[PDB]
């Protein structure tokens, strides 16, 4: 069934299970025309595919070559994306591939669910919770090599850093959920905070900064207040 | 003209043939129905006075035999039965039929309400749908379950309508995913016309037989195969263009002949929207969309 506030530990359990958004997959910039008309232009996009038990994120680089002389691109987009997730688990060893798969938008249950037909016994789950997802572009370096790829690609990351070794699943998902919760948010405001001290750097090999845990709790806490803040600077109060 | 007699009638009962149907009194003196048009499949059917529960009936055709009814005390219910006996038989209907005990199958000369809903169902193929091939007439009731029904639990009992599935590996080609699941063109005419129907008038067939089961019986894994045969049609981009004439005059007298108060459960919104306003042949069915229009707006 869907994937709500209430089984939400299930996430943590040992059964393997991936998360797939593809909010990223099509992206556009919308401009005018000589003739004063407006055009789109997309840009290179990815599938967000992500295992929050471990931290592994399987990131599908979307060239835009795959959009050449296609309609419906919005649509197409769903399909492209089930298509890649169903070759990414078909490419796996089978005692590594998901017994569940949790799209973060309902739209994708179809083309997900049709292409997975193979796999009968991989669940195809929604989810109630507004995972913040969509904000993995505001993480610099899967920016960068998403606008960099010239072809079709895959680039592997653990989205977790080295966090494992200090915290559980758990708390890791939460730190990321929280820290793309404030990027999507109010996104300058969040990058100033992980890079007010100069002194705390990213490790070649990481996505975000070298923490202690000391420091993780004072970031957090201004993710925080972000939140709330421009919750309020949205709703006043 | 061919006639189905009553041995009796024990019970009172709503007794319907085709779209007719009238009441008969506790141990009435009714013996059957007499002028039954030749050339059609036909089914006679009943609704017990003290228990609206089940409705029950049986398909027959005239032509493959002499079949009358007896009420069965022990299993409770009116029975279909055959007669060897010729004249025996022959015996018994013109008594009844000279004690004028028997009614008129009440057809108006002008009405062709009965051919145009059962213009391609075919005694045959109703006999493979309902297995039982000790008899050559064919019982059906609201509670049977369908084939497909029972995949997601008596055999013997089952209703073997063609499985359609949206979703399944016989509809989806690999490697056209996307294109196939959006433009059934493929199953329709390949797997389903060519490979399992082998023509589109058996397709019509089983569709409007999975109609009348729905409609006299209120059979649901009916009224499931009915709209997923209308719904497999109309999302295909690629229809032979008599079919999709002869669909919207089919689909015309099924709405034509449904209770307006059936509707509600009968008729399936998504479906219906889907086939007449938004699916490839959302032009393709002027005459079924009119009556629709028309006669349940609400639905729409
Ligand atoms: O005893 C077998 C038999 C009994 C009655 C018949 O007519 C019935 F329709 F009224 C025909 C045959």
């Amino acid at each position: 069934g869907a994937m709500n506030s209430s089984n939400y530990a299930e996430l943590f359990n040992n059964d393997i299970k991936l998360f797939v958004d593809d909010t990223n997959v099509y992206r556009v910039t919308v401009h005018k025309t000589f003739e004063g008309n407006v055009a789109t232009k997309a840009i290179n996009g990815c599938i967000f595919t992500l295992n929050p038990k471990t931290g592994h994120l399987f990131l599908k680089i979307i060239h835009t070559s795959v959009w050449a002389g296609q309609k419906r691109l919005s649509q197409l987009a769903k399909w492209k994306t089930a298509e890649e997730v169903s070759a990414l688990v078909r490419s796996l060893p089978k005692e590594e591939q998901p017994k569940q798969i949790i799209v973060t938008r309902k739209a994708m249950l179809d083309p997900l669910e049709v292409h997975m037909l193979d796999f009968p016994n991989i669940a195809i789950r929604p989810t109630e919770l507004r995972l913040p997802f969509s904000a993995a572009m505001s993480i610099d370096k899967l920016s960068d090599v998403v606008m960099k790829a010239t072809e079709p690609q895959m680039v592997l990351f653990n989205i977790y850093d080295d966090w494992l070794d200090r915290i559980s699943s758990y708390t890791a998902f939460s730190r990321l959920t929280l820290l793309l919760r404030a990027l999507k948010t109010n996104e300058e405001s969040a990058k100033m905070i992980l890079l007010s001290d100069p002194t705390i750097t990213i490790k070649s090999y990481h996505l975000w900064p070298s923490f202690t845990d000391e420091q993780w709790i004072t970031i957090e806490s201004q993710m925080r207040d972000l939140i709330l803040t421009e919750y309020g600077r949205k709703y006043n109060v | 003209m061919n006639t189905v007699p009553f041995t009796s009638a024990p019970i009172e009962v709503t007794i319907g043939i085709d779209q007719y149907s009238f009441n008969v009194k506790e141990n009435q003196p009714f013996h059957g129905i007499k002028d039954i048009p030749i050339g059609h499949v036909h089914v006679i059917h009943f609704q017990h006075a003290d228990n609206s529960s089940m409705r029950y009936g049986y398909w027959f055709d005239c032509r493959m035999g002499n079949f009358y009814i007896q009420y069965d005390p022990k299993d409770g219910l009116y029975k279909m039965m055959e007669e060897r006996d010729g004249a025996k038989f022959e015996n018994i209907v013109h008594n009844f039929k000279e004690r004028q005990m028997m009614v008129s199958y009440p057809k108006i000369d002008e009405d062709d309400t009965w051919y145009n809903l059962t213009e391609f169902v075919q005694m045959d193929k109703i006999r493979k749908i309902v297995r039982k091939d000790e008899n050559q007439f064919s019982y059906v009731d609201s509670s049977m379950t369908t084939v497909q029904e029972n995949e997601l639990s008596d055999p013997a009992h089952s209703l073997n309508y063609t499985v359609i599935n949206f979703k399944s590996r016989e509809a989806i080609r690999p490697g056209h995913e996307m294109e196939d699941f959006l433009d059934k063109s493929y199953y329709l005419n390949t797997v389903m016309l060519q490979g399992i129907f082998k023509n589109s008038s058996n397709y019509f067939g089983e569709l409007q037989f999975a109609f009348l089961n729905a409609m006299f019986f209120g059979n649901y894994g009916s009224s499931l195969q009915w709209h997923a045969m209308i719904e497999l049609i109309c999302s295909s981009a690629t229809v032979p263009k008599h079919m999709l004439d002869k669909l919207d005059e089919i689909l015309y007298y099924q709405i034509k002949t449904l209770p307006e108060q059936y509707s509600d459960i009968l008729l399936n919104e998504r479906v219906w929207n889907i086939c007449l306003y938004s699916s490839f042949q959302k032009n393709s069915l002027h005459n079924t969309e009119k009556i629709m229009e028309n006669k349940y707006p609400e639905l729409l």
